[PDB]
């Protein structure tokens, strides 16, 4: 779970693949569980050069694309929990108080 | 030369971020728009019904 | 019961299907009772998109078609009860006090 | 006031966030009156890159984006007067004789 | 006095109800005095979309509908004086001279 | 490469420019269609009330 | 005459302006006699992008949008005779033979 | 026979042209025979984009647009025999059991 | 220098692979779109005709 | 056959050359039968610097760019049997498994 989508609910490749050298993380409302009968109406979806000090995020029910820029990690992936990545739940998250910013 | 790709760089930053909107409303709309149609189309057919049998059509 | 009517009392076809993904709940007074000698003299039915937030409904005595557009449901049927929709009973309404509105 | 909306009249958010780096300002009949009983029949709205030479502008019975594109800005944003952006009124505007040009 | 009709003199519901977004205003000889021994002879009635820039009318005793088409008024309802609607008075007008037209 | 970039541009621009038209009559005219289907509706709810009561129905 | 209508003949404005660098010509039965009391029955239009190599055209009484697309033209308008443009008359040209084609 | 039709039985042309790309099937009772004096009482058509991937039919007396949706074919037109479209007879089809689904 | 010139060839296979997308399916569902508007205007036609001819056309 | 195409199916110039000491070699799944009615759904291309040790390629229904990078072959072209390049035939190849690799 929480990583790249393989396949969508139609039975369709996801039939996107990422860069060279970028983790990606994925994160949606009811998780890997394709029953065939569920919505996923949100998701929240992160990436990261594994040499870069930057990772990006963006949701579902938002604009613009936000990072972090923490000089500290470039050797890290998005798995690290020293990422401060937008991890399962916090999905929609239409609003950003005081952690990350692109405006 | 390395000033040409430091604005490569510096132009995909821009164009990578131009406040893409969310598409959610915009469809639903289309939705109910679709099911409201359809209930004004079921009451024809339901008042015509009554018009054939002095009765409304019994239920499934 | 509560479903579409397939077949009028004359026997010939309710000939009349919904839409790809729209749901449709349909009540009457006396139900699916065919007995050939009944007569339904009044009908409450409403109509929901499986993704739509809005229920409409109408009923036999009554103008217009009323909705309720609540956000909370968005990938509910109207066979569902967190709809409010308009059951069994209340079939003619030719009056609306607080709960529906479309005026 | 003259700041993008955040929610329509309905009570549901405008839904709409602008871009890194862009200024926005936004006229209309009624300003930011949300009585609940007016209506809003017209709008002025322009935007212009912080680093951007060009401010861009609309108005609700025209087509096409109108520009100004002066050389002399080009650290401003829309909220600064030597802009001359499309303030309170001339909210219509559906013709344009001798000031901004994109035809 | 000056809206439709609920219930007409017989006792019996006026049955009848304006679509969702519609002003309408009706007149007749002896008001609303349903005093059960009074004969209306005549009406006149008037309708308007409170978006829209039209306002329609009949009375008893003409055919066609007879609108105005003043661009002007356009978030208006037809109790607002200024629509030169059909008041109180000239409730028969089975001609017009140079005021509505729909021939 | 730079040029690449320099197209982008130049097309981003142009599909931000299509003529966009003003849905403004387009939209009244069904308001007024529908004002006008209402009143000849109420006309004919008008004509047989009368035809019950040889009275049109008092206001309000 | 011969260019876009810039009102119809109800006095209403034409309410409709091009893009920012595409020509356009416009013809119909009567030409331009704004004498209030004709009946254009039939239209005949093309335009073309200043810069583009292909002009696009289309009439009353077809479906479809008719182009020609000939590279010799680059920098010319519609109003230009070596476009081969559908000038006045052949005004309803319900079928094509041999010059245009979009199927 | 069995492709769109140019002309009604009342000598009137059929009035209507497909798109750019869109291979068109049409069938009816009693095939291309304008005897003047007969009535198709039915018809079954359906048609597909050349480059689509899938066939979209449908029937006189059904609602709904019926598709098929096989990634196979992507490059054929609908008079091809693998794209199992409704061919001459089976025009009404009324109910659909196991092989096309919309709903 | 040489050391801008190893720089150089290391940006230029950076950005020489950005996980180019494939555009097949989002150009099929558009092919789809219009056959599908297409077809559902021609039943309008045809049950024009109809109540026209009280006989739906005859083929080709 | 297995080199760049010079001129697209629609008769225009294929209008790109390649560098000035690269080989490239190109597949499609109809070879080069300009038959103007073929459809080429796939194509496997591959690129290689004459004096380079690495094969790059790339093929339709993927993202990145694939290499090999044997120090073996230094002064080969991509039309030499040691390259190991995508040749006729397998030219989606939607996934890798142990031959060549990006990630």
């Amino acid at each position: 779970a929480g990583k790249i989508p393989t396949t969508t609910m139609g039975g369709k490749d996801f039939t996107f693949k990422p860069s060279t050298n970028v983790s990606v993380s994925y994160f949606t409302t009811n998780g890997a569980t394709s029953t065939a009968g569920t919505v996923n109406t949100d998701y929240a979806v992160n990436t990261k050069n594994s040499s870069g000090n930057r990772v990006f995020t963006s949701t579902n029910n938002t604009s613009n694309i936000w990072y972090i820029e923490n000089d500290a990690w470039k050797g890290k992936a998005v798995s690290d929990s020293d990422v401060t990545a937008l991890g399962t739940g916090d999905v929609g998250k239409s609003d950003f108080s005081g952690t990350e910013w692109k405006s | 030369t390395l000033i040409e790709l430091l604005i490569v760089v510096a132009i995909i930053g821009i164009l990578a971020a131009i406040a893409i909107p969310q598409f959610s409303a915009y469809r639903v709309k289309a939705y109910n728009s679709a099911a409201s149609s359809d209930l004004r189309n079921l009451k024809t057919a339901l008042e015509s019904a009554f018009a054939d049998d002095q009765t409304y059509p019994p239920e499934s």
